[PDB]
RNA sequence: AGGGGAUCGAAGAUGAUCAGAUACCGUCGUAGUCUUAACCAUAAACUAUGCCGACUAGGGAUCGGGUGGUGUUUUUUUAAUGACCCACUCGGCACCUUACGAGAAAUCAAAGUCUUUGGGUUCUGGGGGGAGUAUGGUCGCAAGGCUGAAACUUAAAGGAAUUG
């Protein structure tokens, strides 16, 4: 199942620390979170960004199987993850949602509303709890950018990476978007950085 | 039914507390029941200081604050502009203004 | 005493997404556009749609209105997409080349991967 | 569940969470069926093989959803040292 | 534990209290204590004989409105003196 | 204070099935535990447990697979007569087809069927399904 | 029934009330209704045809009040649309 | 009928009827 | 035509699912009924009740009607509708479609001797709602629907022969009684019972399988 | 019963208010309020939630005691204590979120682990009145407390919530 492809790339590496993906939250850490490792004086607990890496492989493998791409939400609501999950919509299939989740967007089948996607993934899951919560009355896997604090309740893949932060956000969605083609079409050439840039998703 | 938590007001581990008298009404009251603020303000009030400024002696003096705790009970609290009825869901909030 | 209704306010917002090609922050001008193109039915109704599309007009210049589109609006609000690239992407540069690390942050490294700029604190 | 002369009788037959060997019942809509692409040479995502997975709703209400599927996946492969059995 | 004991040795204690608590059984106590034979006008029979003792009208209760019609009789084995109604249209007409 | 481990017990491994949980430490252990324990590891409502050899009473780590429905204790043990074990089937288990009360006889503690066929019973411990 | 004639007919909408007594006590209060009534303004006059006929049932006399609401966009005379109504529509596909 | 008053009178006109059974001995 | 809507609701009508065995065993969410009118379309329906209610206002006394009605076959799917209306009519109409959304699979068995063609109930179950707890309990044969009138008829229209039935609380308020008795034979199919202690290989979705029948052109 | 009796103040006395107003408000004011020596034994004596034991969610504070650290100040030079900080923990007053479970609901971390009904035990309830009455017994100086019926009568009283 998993070759070296697809570790944890050094320079790949160098990305994940210029956007301190790997600070967690402070004294505050949902016990349904080992993906921490040892934590730092000034309160700040530090991700084992190696459990980042590979659960967004595995989300990425999550989203593959998604038959049409085209009915796959991602969902931000947080100020900051809009600007990117717009991007990370046009790369691959993935109907996105950025601003107000509009509640009755999967129960209340009626239009100008309402997809009905087989798999969503949430920037932040406290803050798109609407979706979350909606989603399981529809029997709709959830993807979260869990934090440190963040609820596991309904989520069913955590991706620990630092959500109190700018460039924290865009990075995964932008990485999630390079490693969702990596496993088709675009970027097939992985240890080889893709065209794009992760600075266009601030 | 039971209408707060709290019962009356904020006393759980003793069984009983003592009882202050309410400034305006003289009732007596629990006084983890009594509602209590602080009237901290200076002798002045709007302007008459400056009214005042050079009717003083003493270049360098400050202005001194009067103070006064003040215990009211339930009824005149309510019947002031103390405290208010408030929502159901707005009864569980413990901010000031 | 004047508040102009949803009737005027859709309607208003209704052409400025489909004509934005054209229109001006004179009323006249766009009171004798309107019946070439809509169908109200007393002057007093085209005037007061008129009177409000000016309106929005004469504040179009300085910012967009919250629900607009016009062909023009979704043109240069995309220019504004990439400020920063085509500069320092981040990475060893507003940087020493070195990355800036404390003690256990550190720590995290040696654990799996190696190569790394250094530091402390 | 079959019968004397083992013509088999129930209509239908419930899918079982993966974490608890629980049931899934038909109006449990909280629970969900995973599907992770499997991959090979150069990942090319297999279109249509999948490995499959299925959490209780009560296992995805009770915040258990994401380690269980941790557990879950890496015991199965999909997954480097990222879950401990011992804590 | 719920209020009651459970053990296989407290049979006393079990046997005992339903007869103290069988005794806020209205259709129990009442049959304990006898009071169809200390009470009660017949002698705790479903009949009695009884000498009319004279004609009587009853208003009914409200809301309604009328004159029930009832005899009061000396019950034969008893003295005891109650009031009985008569059934049906008329029909206190055929008591003297 | 304790007065049944052996509820005490149980009541920890229904407890355990119930949040989904697949496994339970159980403090104090005995004899009459494990032997219960033994008899739904035949019929099979639970995999392997170890005893711990602490040096006074003994934890119990059992691991659970999820079958369970329920176990409990019947307090007081009652003595059941061989006739009586219909009554309590009747009571405690859900169909005749499955689940199991099980005794303490003099011929050991077992399950109601192996008791049934064996033909012995005495006093009466608890219930599984 | 005779409501639904109408509003396949082609009509916006349609009331029709009854007052009176079939279940028959005090005072029949029935509406019946579908669509759209704009009522009141102007167009009431425009767009709006009513008639009240009074049946006279077997122990009573029954009003029944209909109303019509026409379609008022194929008017044949006067307004064809409601003083609500806008309308606009946009160039096709061009050269850039 | 606030029971705190109908258990007073209860008690003034109770220790009547007691006061007034001694007066016939 | 029907025109449905619900990327389940077009896979139906495309015939690439043929019974409602299929949406339970994906525990899929039914937000359209035309798909259970065909997917079993011999559903009966009595009106178990017509109620009114009422809401005080400023005029008084609203009274709209209330009615409770259950649908299914004789052999093991049952739903229930309780809604009101205006119209004494309109509410049951509008009733027998929330009747069929919630159609609901019931998982019969044998009393004993397990021969063909099961007659009662896989176990002992129970469902609450208000003050209304019923046990459904298996029964030998002959014995028939020992019940209650206006459930012996939901048990009916959910296809068991013999079962012991057992209530307490507040059964005079049919409403909720029913809705217990549903929330009974709605757990049948949740009893993990021995012979389906088996793993399976999780059967993929028809969601997937026949993927390519959602969306337009 | 003795001391004590500043204050407040059942009774009372009064000034008002009032249709009346020995009520509310105002001025007095006896007992009382404190105290020793005796009684009394009851309160919405309330968490209106018996005690013991076991188990089942998430989170942050706090009081006590302990453990750990090149940790801040104590600077007494560094110590060492005390104070503080961080982390653990046992025990306690509580709180927040949430129910996965409970409930008629209000709500509930127990009010959960119950018709899938049994860990141990003590007390209490069995429609509303009549009535905590009558009677007997007993305690008390008394006021009264403890124990406690029946005739008789009644189709509802009642609990939680909903809309007006
Ligand atoms: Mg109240
Ligand atoms: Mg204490
Ligand atoms: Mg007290
Ligand atoms: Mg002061
Ligand atoms: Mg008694
Ligand atoms: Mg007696
Ligand atoms: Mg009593
Ligand atoms: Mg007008
Ligand atoms: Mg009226
Ligand atoms: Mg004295
Ligand atoms: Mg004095
Ligand atoms: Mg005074
Ligand atoms: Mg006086
Ligand atoms: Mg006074
Ligand atoms: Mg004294
Ligand atoms: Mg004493
Ligand atoms: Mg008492
Ligand atoms: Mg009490
Ligand atoms: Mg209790
Ligand atoms: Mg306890
Ligand atoms: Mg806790
Ligand atoms: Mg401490
Ligand atoms: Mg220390
Ligand atoms: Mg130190
Ligand atoms: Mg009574
Ligand atoms: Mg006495
Ligand atoms: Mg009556
Ligand atoms: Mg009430
Ligand atoms: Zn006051």
């Amino acid at each position: 199942s998993l070759p070296a492809t697809f570790d944890l790339t050094p320079e790949d590496a160098q990305l994940l620390l210029a956007a301190n993906t790997h600070l967690g939250a402070r004294n505050v850490q949902v016990h349904q979170e080992p993906y921490v490792f040892n934590a730092r004086p000034d309160g700040v607990h530090v991700i084992n960004v190696g459990k980042t890496w590979e659960k967004l492989v595995l989300a990425a493998r999550i989203i593959a199987a998604i038959p049409n791409p085209e009915d796959v939400v991602a969902i931000s609501s947080r100020t900051f993850g809009q600007r990117a999950v717009l991007k990370f919509a046009a790369h691959t299939g993935a109907t996105p949602i950025a601003g107000r989740f509009t509640p009755g967007s999967f129960t209340n089948y009626i239009t100008r509303s309402f997809k009905e996607p087989r798999l969503v993934i949430v920037t932040d899951p406290r803050s798109d709890a609407q979706a979350i919560k909606e989603a399981s009355y529809v029997n709709i896997p959830v993807i979260a950018l869990t934090d440190l604090d963040s609820p596991s309740e309904f989520v069913d893949v955590a991706i620990p990476c630092n959500n109190r932060g700018k460039h924290s956000i865009g990075l995964i969605w932008y990485l999630l978007a390079r490693e969702v083609l990596r496993l088709r079409g675009a970027l097939v050439d992985r240890t080889q950085p893709w065209s794009i840039m992760p600075d266009l998703y601030f | 039914p039971k209408k707060r938590a709290s019962n009356g007001r904020n006393k759980k581990g003793r069984g009983h507390v003592k009882p202050v008298r309410c400034v305006n009404c003289s009732k007596s009251i629990p006084k983890d029941k009594a509602i209590k603020r602080m009237a901290i303000r200076n002798i002045v009030e709007a302007a008459a200081v400056r009214d005042l400024s050079e009717a003083s002696v003493y270049p360098e003096y400050a202005l001194p604050k009067t103070y006064n705790k003040l215990h009211y009970c339930v009824s005149c609290a309510i019947h002031a502009r103390i405290v208010r009825v408030r929502s159901r869901e707005d009864r569980k909030n413990r901010a000031p203004p | 005493g004047r508040v102009r209704t949803k009737t005027v306010k859709r309607a208003s917002k209704a052409l400025i997404e489909r004509y934005y090609p054209k229109l001006t922050l004179d009323f006249q001008t766009n009171k004798r556009l309107c019946d070439e193109i809509a169908t109200i039915q007393s002057k007093r109704l085209r005037n007061k749609i008129a009177g409000y599309t000016t309106h929005l007009m004469k504040r179009i210049q300085k910012g967009p209105v919250r629900g607009i589109s016009f062909k023009l609006q979704e043109e240069e609000r995309e220019r504004k997409d990439q400020y920063v690239p085509e500069v320092s992407a981040l990475d060893l540069s507003r940087s020493n080349g070195v990355l800036n690390v404390d003690n256990q942050t550190s720590d995290l490294v040696k654990s799996l991967g190696l190569k790394l700029p250094l530091s402390v604190i | 569940m079959e019968n004397d002369k083992g013509q088999l009788v129930e209509l239908y037959v419930p899918r079982k969470c993966s974490a608890t060997n629980r049931i899934i019942k038909a109006d449990d809509h909280a629970s969900v069926q995973i599907n992770v692409a499997k991959v090979d040479e150069e990942g090319r995502a297999i279109p249509g093989e999948y490995v499959t997975y299925a959490l209780s709703g009560y296992v995805r209400s009770r915040g258990e959803s994401d380690d269980s599927l941790n557990r879950l996946a890496q015991n199965d492969g999909l997954l480097k040292n990222v879950w401990s059995y011992s804590r | 534990g719920k209020g009651k004991p459970r053990g296989l040795n407290s049979a006393r204690k079990l046997r005992v209290h339903r007869r103290n608590n069988r005794w806020a059984e209205n259709n129990y106590k009442k049959r304990l204590l006898g009071t169809a034979f200390k009470s009660s006008p017949f002698g705790g029979s479903s009949h009695a004989k009884g000498i009319v003792l004279e004609k009587l009208g009853i208003e009914s209760k409200q809301p309604n409105s009328a004159i029930r019609k009832c005899v009061r009789v000396q019950l034969i084995k008893n003295g005891k003196k109650v009031t009985a109604f008569v059934p049906n249209d008329g029909c206190l007409n055929f008591v003297d | 204070t304790r007065s049944s481990v052996l509820a005490d017990a149980l009541n920890a491994i229904n407890n355990a099935e119930k949040t989904g949980k697949r496994q339970v430490l159980i403090r104090p252990s005995s004899k009459v535990i494990i032997k219960f324990l033994q008899v739904m590891q035949k019929h099979g409502y639970i995999g392997e447990f170890e005893y711990i050899d602490d040096h006074r009473s003994g934890k119990i780590v059992v691991q659970l697979n999820g079958r369970l429905n329920k176990c409990g204790v019947i307090s007081p043990r009652f003595n059941v007569k061989i006739g009586d074990i219909e009554k309590w089937t009747a009571n405690l288990l859900p169909a005749r087809q499955f689940g199991y009360v099980i005794l303490t006889t003099s011929a050991g503690i077992m399950d109601h069927e192996e008791a049934r066929r064996k033909h012995v019973s005495g006093k009466i411990l608890g219930f599984v399904y | 029934g005779v409501v639904r004639y109408v509003m396949e007919s082609g009509a916006k909408g349609c009331e029709v009330v009854v007052s009176g007594k079939l279940r028959a006590a005090r005072a029949k209060a029935m509406k019946f209704a579908d669509g759209f009534l704009i009522h009141s303004g102007q167009p009431v006059n425009d767009f709006i045809d009513t008639a009240t006929r009074h049946v006279l049932m077997r122990q009573g006399v029954l009003g029944i009040k209909v109303k019509i609401m026409r379609d008022p966009a194929k008017s044949r005379t006067g307004p064809k649309a409601l003083p609500d109504a806008v309308t606009i529509i946009e160039p096709k596909e061009e050269e850039p | 009928m606030r029971a705190k008053w109908r258990k007073k009178r209860t008690r003034r006109l109770k220790r009547k009827r007691r006061k007034v059974r001694a007066r016939s001995k | 035509g029907w025109v449905p809507v619900t990327k389940l609701g077009r896979l139906v009508k495309a015939g690439k699912i043929t019974t409602i065995e299929e949406i339970f065993l994906h525990s899929l969410p039914v937000k359209e009924f035309q798909i259970i009118d065909t997917l079993l379309p011999g559903l009966q329906d009595e009106v178990m009740n017509i109620k009114p209610v009422q809401k005080q206002t400023r005029a008084g006394q609203r009274t709209r009607f209330k009615a409770v009605v259950v649908v299914g076959d004789s052999n093991g799917h049952v739903g229930l509708g309780i809604k009101t209306a205006k119209e004494v009519a309109g509410a049951i109409r509008a009733g027998i479609i929330i009747a069929k959304l919630s159609v609901i699979p019931i998982r019969r068995g044998y009393w004993g001797t397990n021969l063909g063609q099961p007659h009662s109930l896989a176990t002992k179950t129970t469902g609450k709602c208000g003050s209304v707890t019923v046990r459904l309990i298996p029964a030998p044969r002959g014995s028939g629907i020992v019940a209650s009138p206006a459930v012996k008829k939901l048990l009916q229209l959910a296809g068991v022969e013999d079962v012991y039935t057992q209530s307490n609380g507040k059964t005079r308020t049919l409403e909720n009684t029913l809705k217990a008795a549903f929330v009974a034979i709605g757990n049948t199919y949740g009893f993990l019972t021995p012979n389906l202690w088996a793993e399976q290989p999780l059967p993929v979705s028809p969601l997937d399988i026949y993927s390519d029948e959602a969306s337009a052109q």
